[PDB]
């Protein structure tokens, strides 16, 4: 089996990316964030507590013939940003791109932090790390990708993002129209839970490549490029209006500057993040000062290639026994 | 608005 699916922009910035997925029996179809940081598929519900509902799509679970309560469990989870969901748990058919996949956790929302009721464009996230960071007690769930694996043409899902317009999530094939070149593989760690791996250097514009190894994690749910503090601070230098600003939180830079490309190495191959995706946006409608899509990851404790990166490429989730990272231009 | 996703 395959699936494909149309994944789109929530904003005009590419805050994030919501991919449509099919829950239940009958199907009732919820927008979740795709994250390859968190392994929890947790939706907005009708158990949800009311105040804490602001415009998003609930899944009923009573309404679904397929649902089926798992008894005794539970979930919490907490991200980066500090925000937080938890609530129980069940079992339902899901279909992504017309791959369904029966049995699978939803992990039912009874509270959810002020942060996503003020989204009203996300109903939930499909986790797609690996099943070791599941939430669910005391018997973590596996994912939707580990769940699918037996039944995939091929134990694959790629991520083509798009800048400022539509991408697509496959499952279980390789569209070889979606890319330029060949895919260059690079080792997984799995030891932390994560698609982590390490880039052999980086490059600003039109300058020398720098051999040095920057360990960090495929994240679709983080949406910028967080990056050791002396790599960004070397990027920043060749922009000179950019300064960092404490009160916005990271460098800023006239909005009229054009912006230097950024590479990174993935092995021997390069990935070329073209300048004007490193221009995130205006920090306030109108503004002449513009928030770059490059940071530093000091305060984070990970370095993070984020959708500002994973946009400049089509990437490839390869979750074979041995798991790779598979990186082409496009 | 930039999102960051488990801690």
């Amino acid at each position: 089996s395959t699936g494909s699916a149309t994944t789109t922009p929530i904003d005009s910035l590419d805050d994030a990316y919501i991919t449509p997925v099919q829950i239940g029996t009958p199907a009732q179809t919820l927008n979740l964030d795709f994250d390859t940081g968190s392994s929890d598929l947790w939706v907005f519900s009708s158990e949800t507590t009311a105040s804490e509902v602001d415009g998003q799509t609930i899944y009923t679970p009573s309404k679904s013939t397929t649902a089926k309560l798992l008894s005794g469990a539970t979930w919490s989870i907490s991200y980066g940003d500090g925000s937080s969901s938890s609530g129980d748990v069940y079992t339902d058919t899901v279909s992504v791109g017309g791959l369904t996949v029966t049995g699978q956790a939803v992990e039912s929302a009874k509270k959810v932090s002020s942060s996503f009721t003020e989204d009203s464009t996300i109903d939930g996230l499909l986790g797609l790390a690996f099943s070791t960071l599941n939430t669910v007690s005391p018997t973590q769930q596996k994912t939707f990708f580990d769940n699918a694996k037996a039944s995939l043409d091929s134990p694959v899902f790629t991520a083509d993002l798009g800048y400022h317009a539509p991408g697509t999530y496959n499952f279980g094939f390789i569209d070889t129209t979606a890319y330029t070149g060949s895919i260059t593989y690079t080792a997984v760690s799995t030891k932390q839970g994560f698609w982590e791996w390490t880039s052999t250097g980086y490059a600003v514009g039109s300058g020398t490549f720098k051999s040095t190894s920057i360990d960090g994690i495929a994240d679709t749910g983080t949406t910028l490029l967080y990056l050791p503090a002396t790599v960004v601070s070397a990027y920043w230098a060749q922009v000179s209006g950019a300064k960092s600003s404490s009160s916005v939180g990271g460098y800023v830079f006239p909005c009229s500057a054009t912006l230097p490309s950024f590479t990174f190495g993935v092995g021997s191959a390069r990935i070329v993040i073209p300048g004007d995706y490193i221009d995130f946006g205006p920090i306030s409608t109108g503004s002449s000062s513009c928030f770059g899509g490059i940071q530093s990851s000091a305060g984070i404790g990970i370095n993070i290639f984020g959708d500002v990166a994973l946009k400049a490429a089509f990437v490839v989730f390869n979750g074979a026994t041995t798991p790779t990272l598979g990186f082409a231009s496009k | 608005h930039p999102f960051h996703x488990i801690h």
